[PDB]
RNA sequence: CGUUUAUUAAAUGCGUCGGUCUAAGUAUUAUAUUUAAGAUUAUUCUUGUAUAUAGAUUUUUAUUUUAAU
């Protein structure tokens, strides 16, 4: 929907995984608006670092 | 039959509906108006003012000098208003009557009533 | 006393069910919006995922 | 539930709008930053309009 | 003079009224299918002086 | 219908003449025969005349100017007094009777 | 969860039923919180 | 600009 | 918590406590007034500011109107200190029907106002006319065209004040107005009863004995 | 009186659209009005 | 809707940069995607150029207003009632004509007032002329005379 | 406290005027002792008069 | 309540004390209604003669909005058809949407207000007098008291918006003794220099006025 | 094929069908119901409710409701 506009096609490839920086960022709680993956980012280059949620910070808890 | 906002489910009614005491009586209603528009109202303030102008030209100057004031001045003092008249807004057309039955005992008893 | 709204009987009653609205009361529920609260809010919900700096 | 950058919501309430029913959020107004001013009748005139064009 | 018919002024615009009254809009007379240009024309911004 | 007495001060508006007009015994409708709407309003209305001719036009005719028209104005007998103690003696003769 | 026990009224005519509407005593020494507002 | 309106 | 709790309303007497509430326009319900200034100075003091010349102006009853609501009793002598029920009461009665019929009011017209339909005049310039009840608040007033023929409104135009008895009272009913009518065709239009407008029909000859 | 031949009747749409009794039939404010 | 860069550019330089001669910056650049919003962004900054009106009154005519007898009061603006609020539940609820409804009234400042039935207007201009009128007593002198002869009702009592 | 204040044609702010504080009408308050307002405005306040 | 047929009226009872039993409650200042009283208990007859009416305000006096000039709630006691049950009501007043024109600020404006005030509006000279004269706690409205504040304002412009035609009338005078002669359209110039008072301002106004002679003729 | 306080030809549920709705939601739709899917078929006839109705009642049966001794 953003290829097929842009490039005239289907994408036709493997999509990558872990939304671009930037993508979502008035969302909250996306947890669904995504898959259970992280909130992606802030429009930067910084390294990705783990947004440390509630959830996050458990599962070093595990 | 817009007139009176009725519809027809019965035929051999709507024919008969034309003559019908809905129909024509509704006929004379917004006839009568009409006339009142059509020839009435536009003579009856006519003479409402024939009248008038009558008055303030042919009675007034007599009745100014009564007051011992000016002309112009009594023309508030003899119209302190102008009611002018309607079909809505007539004052009693009839003087009530003057000479009203006469009460009596109840049931027509004579010697008085002993009831009400 | 359901009531306690400005009096417009044959107008739309502004506002009506939205949440800034007359006619349900000073200390009601419903008043989510009034998050505004003085108390900073990282010691209502932590400056972190581990809580830090909930307190009183 | 919500969905903020939902392409309806006014433009001006995507956090507002969490807040008030599915029936009233794309009916919210326009109103302003808060803190964006009316538009001033100032005498700033862009750099190079320049004067001819500005008269 | 000044001639007047009756049934000129109306004493609130001819838009904001029903014969005589002026009447009730509710964002529920209104429907969704207006505001559905949203979708990609933007709404109206408020541009800052520079 | 008034069972009680009441004398008022009515002051005209043409030429100011305190003239004062009472309201007698007028007996009440039978109630033998009752009817809610005469009586009902027979009495509401006695409480408009009781207070002073609230809210009623007050039809009496002038013994200054001779005619009889609708523009007294009804007078507290506390309010005649601050207008009569309040005249040249010989304007009571004009306006008082 | 919770109940007025009046009832809404329509919203032109604000209040119907008065408790007094029913000879009610409510006393602030015989129920308590009795006494009532339009007075 | 009244007065100047007058003249 | 009160700072500066209030001065009572109309305390400006120096010997005798202010009128109560409701009378200078606040809370109603008490009937007795009273001003803590007036009860601490002692009585010489309240003897000291005034003269026996003075006391005898405020000491002054008004025994049944009040000074101040000027019309209306006084409120510290009625039954209880609510304003009078009888004299404000509300226009319909607690069982009457609402059969106030179609009212209509006199306003003063500003402009010589001419009707393109009747091809006559609604009204000439600063004459009062008898307009509907909703014409008049509809279309009359908004427009400049007229406003209402109240007391003061002629004074502020300069006509010779005259009392219409603008709603003085209201009629219940259609027999009740039509009554009201006959009132007020006499007071306002009088020139309607006049022995000379009685006899328009003769001022000459019975019709019978003229010519053809 | 010669004008008490009233249309019992009266142009005036009835309020009211349902049905009823008393409908489209005139009014003592209308029966003063043809008089 | 100007969207795709090829037509925004098209249009840019254009009536925003062509005709006008004036220059968006980005992050405006991106909402500036309609007719309705080219139309706007110049209705800013156009009226953000006219220079302030500038309030400058002469010497001649300003010694005038100064001894001219009559006033004005001039602090009536701030009576007016606030209707100071969150800015959509203010602007919500005017969500039809309920402006002139309900006791409001968009007051804009007005400047000349129409004279006729106008009361408050009548109600004053009579007052005026009233004070004229009580005016040409001190003109004349008539005032201190009547005022004179109260002292003088009032001394030998 | 800025109602009916006749604005000086040289410092354009209010000139004292020495009857305004008489036809003021000293509306209470919690947070402020006595704030006046002109009498003409004292209406408006008649719940915080009462209270 | 006498018999005869033509009851003159009269100074005092003509034949004693009226006698009947309506007469008896009209003779003690009741209402006629007093004759259906089953239990007429002292204070019942308090109750009845409408000492203190019981009769409320919908809302606060405070909260009031809606214009109630001088009315309650009054509840009427019905009793019921053919079998009597008595239950009363709460009967309210009429509430007109009031859409006046208020020619203190020049525009239409609405207020719902009782029928009682649609009429004590005309009986005092407009709408806005009758926001005017009346008190605060008397007036008892909220909408009364937003349209009273743009009613104080809207007047005290008007009297603000007169004084500029003493102030301008003052220089409209002064000026004209220097408009004097028409000598040098120069000097117009230098007169209206002097009390800044443009030329293309007025040279064009004046010409609107005398086609203004031309489009009033 | 789910679901129930004395646990099931209880009550759900899909389809069809009847009625309602074009100024708050898309009339191959969503409200409001009666039935029950699948497969065959779905008969005869009307006195009342409803609809329509014409100041109302009283009258009055295209479809629907209930009825058929
Ligand atoms: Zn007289």
């Amino acid at each position: 929907h953003k290829y097929l506009a842009k490039h005239g096609m289907d994408y036709q490839g493997r999509v990558p995984a872990s939304p671009a920086p930037g993508m979502y960022q008035g969302f909250s709680d996306v947890h669904k608006i995504l898959a259970n993956h992280p909130k992606p980012q802030r429009e930067s280059r910084h390294l990705p670092v783990m947004p440390m949620t509630p959830r996050v910070v458990f599962e070093h808890a595990q | 039959c817009a007139l009176c906002h009725i519809r027809f489910r019965y035929k051999q009614d709507y024919e008969a509906h034309k003559e019908s005491e809905l129909h024509v009586n509704r006929l004379r209603w917004v006839e009568t108006m009409n006339w009142w528009r059509e020839t009435g109202e536009p003579a009856y303030l006519k003479a409402s003012n024939e009248q008038w102008e009558w008055f303030e030209q042919h009675v007034l100057p007599t009745k100014a000098q009564e007051m011992g004031c000016t002309l112009d001045e009594a023309r508030r003092v003899y119209r302190q208003a102008i009611m002018t008249e309607t079909p809505t807004w007539h004052r009693p057309l009839q003087c009530p009557t003057v000479k009203q039955e006469v009460q009596e005992p109840r049931d027509q008893r004579w010697p008085a009533s002993p009831k009400w | 006393v359901f009531h306690n709204a400005p009096s417009v009987y044959p107008f739309t009653k502004p506002f009506h069910d939205t949440p800034y609205d007359q006619d349900r009361g000073r200390f009601d529920k419903t008043k989510n919006i009034l998050r505004e609260n003085k108390w900073p809010a990282w010691m209502d919900h932590g400056a972190d995922g581990t809580g830090f700096g909930i307190g009183l | 539930r919500f969905n903020p950058e939902g392409a309806g919501l006014t433009r001006g309430t995507s956090a507002y709008a969490w807040k008030w029913w599915h029936t009233q959020y794309p009916w919210l107004p326009n109103v302003a930053p808060a803190d964006y001013v009316p538009p001033s009748p100032r005498g700033i005139r862009p750099a190079a309009w320049d004067d001819e064009f500005a008269d | 003079v000044i001639s007047y018919k009756a049934g000129d002024y109306h004493l609130v615009p001819k838009k904001f009224t029903v014969g005589k009254r002026i009447a009730v809009r509710s964002y529920l007379d209104r429907n969704r299918t207006e505001l559905s240009d949203r979708t990609f024309m933007p709404q109206k911004n408020w541009f800052r002086p520079y | 219908s008034n069972r009680f007495f009441q004398k008022f001060y009515l002051r005209c508006g043409n030429c100011s003449a305190i003239q004062r007009s009472a309201q007698g015994y007028q007996p009440i409708a039978n109630p033998i025969l009752f009817k809610s709407d005469e009586h009902c309003r027979n009495y509401h209305d006695e409480q408009r005349r009781a207070a002073g001719y609230s809210g009623m036009v007050v039809t009496c005719r002038c013994h200054r100017c001779e005619r009889v028209h609708s523009n007294w104005k009804v007078l507290d007998a506390q309010q005649f007094l601050d207008a009569k103690l309040r005249m040249t003696p010989e304007e009571r003769a004009q306006r008082l009777w | 969860a919770a109940t007025p026990g009046v009832g809404i009224a329509p919203e032109t005519t604000p209040v119907k039923y008065v408790p007094e509407m029913l000879n009610i005593q409510n006393a602030k020494w015989w129920n308590g919180r009795g006494k009532p507002v339009y007075r | 600009v009244r007065a100047t309106e007058k003249l | 918590v009160a700072p500066w709790v209030p001065p009572p309303r109309h305390d400006v007497k120096v010997t005798m406590p202010p009128p109560p509430g409701g009378e200078v326009g606040g809370s109603y319900g008490v009937s007795t007034g009273y001003s803590d200034r007036l009860a601490r100075t002692p009585y010489w003091k309240r003897m000291a500011l005034s003269t026996y010349a003075l006391r005898m102006k405020e000491n002054e009853t008004r025994y049944p109107m009040s000074p101040h609501r000027e019309g209306e009793y006084d409120l510290r002598y009625t039954v209880t200190a609510y304003p009078d029920h009888i004299k404000h009461r509300p226009l319909l009665e607690i069982g009457e029907a609402h059969q106030i019929p179609t009212i209509e009011i006199p306003v003063i017209f500003l402009v010589n106002l001419w009707d393109e339909e009747r091809l006559t005049w609604f009204g000439r310039q600063y004459e009062t006319v008898y307009v509907n009840r909703n014409v008049a608040r509809e279309e009359l007033l908004p427009q400049r065209y007229a406003i209402y023929a109240t007391e003061e409104a002629y004074k502020l135009l300069g006509l010779p004040v005259v009392n219409h008895s603008i709603h003085e009272e209201i009629p219940k009913t259609p027999h009740a107005y039509k009554k009201l009518l006959e009132k007020q065709s006499y007071t306002e239009e009088r020139w309607k009863y006049t022995i000379e407008y009685l006899f328009r029909k003769y001022e000459a000859d019975p019709p019978e004995l003229q010519d053809k | 009186e010669q004008v008490q031949d009233v249309p019992t009747s009266t142009d005036r749409k009835p309020t009211g659209m349902h049905r009823g009794p008393g409908k489209r039939q005139t009014a003592p404010k209308e029966a003063a009005q043809y008089q | 809707v100007f969207e795709e860069e090829t037509l925004r550019e098209r249009v840019l330089d254009r009536v925003v940069e062509g005709v006008f001669r004036l220059v968006p910056t980005s992050t405006d650049r991106l909402e500036l995607k309609s007719v309705a919003n080219i139309i706007d962004f110049v209705l800013t900054h156009v009226t953000v150029a006219r220079k302030p009106l500038q309030h400058e009154i002469p010497e001649a005519a300003r010694t005038v207003m100064r001894s001219h007898p009559l006033q004005p009061q001039l602090g009536f603006v701030h009576a007016l009632p606030t209707d100071n609020r969150d800015a959509v539940v203010q602007e919500w609820e005017r969500m039809h004509h309920l402006d002139w409804q309900f006791g409001k009234a968009v007051y804009e400042p007005r400047s000349a007032e129409n004279e006729r039935g106008n009361l408050t207007w009548l109600r004053e201009v009579r007052h005026h002329e009233a004070r004229e009128a009580f005016q040409a007593d001190v003109d004349s002198g008539e005032a201190r005379r009547r005022h004179m002869a109260k002292i003088k009702a009032a001394a030998q009592v | 406290v800025h109602a009916n204040r006749y604005v000086d044609h040289d410092t354009y702010e209010e000139k004292y005027d020495p009857h305004w504080e008489h036809n003021a009408h000293l509306v209470p308050d919690q947070q402020f002792y006595n704030i006046p307002v002109p009498k003409e405005y004292k209406d408006a306040y008649w719940w915080r008069d009462l209270q | 309540f006498s018999t005869f047929a033509l009851n003159p009226e009269t100074s005092r009872a003509p034949h004693g004390p009226p006698r009947g039993l309506i007469n008896r409650y009209i003779s003690m200042g009741l209402p006629p209604w007093a004759a259906w009283c089953n239990r007429v208990n002292r204070h019942a007859l308090y109750r009845m003669s409408d000492v203190s009416p019981r009769s409320f305000l919908p809302k606060a006096p405070h909260e009031m909005d809606v214009i109630w000039m001088n009315e309650r709630v009054r509840e009427r006691v019905r009793t019921s058809r053919q079998v009597q049950h008595v239950y009363r009501q709460l009967k309210y007043p009429f509430v007109k949407t009031g859409i006046h024109y208020s020619d203190t600020l020049d525009h239409w404006v609405q207020v719902p207000m009782v029928e009682a005030a649609m009429f004590e509006i005309e009986k005092d000279g407009g709408f806005d007098n009758f926001i005017l004269k009346r008190s605060g706690p008397e007036l008892r409205s909220t909408y009364g008291e937003r349209i009273r504040r743009h009613l104080l304002v809207r007047q005290k412009e008007t009297q603000k918006n007169f004084v500029l035609d003493q102030q301008a009338k003052a220089l409209a005078e002064v000026t004209q003794a220097e408009l004097m002669k028409a000598t040098s359209e120069e000097e117009l110039d230098a007169v209206l220099a002097k009390y800044g008072m443009d030329a293309e301002e007025f040279k064009r106004l004046m010409a609107k006025r005398v086609m203004e002679q031309r489009k009033s003729v």
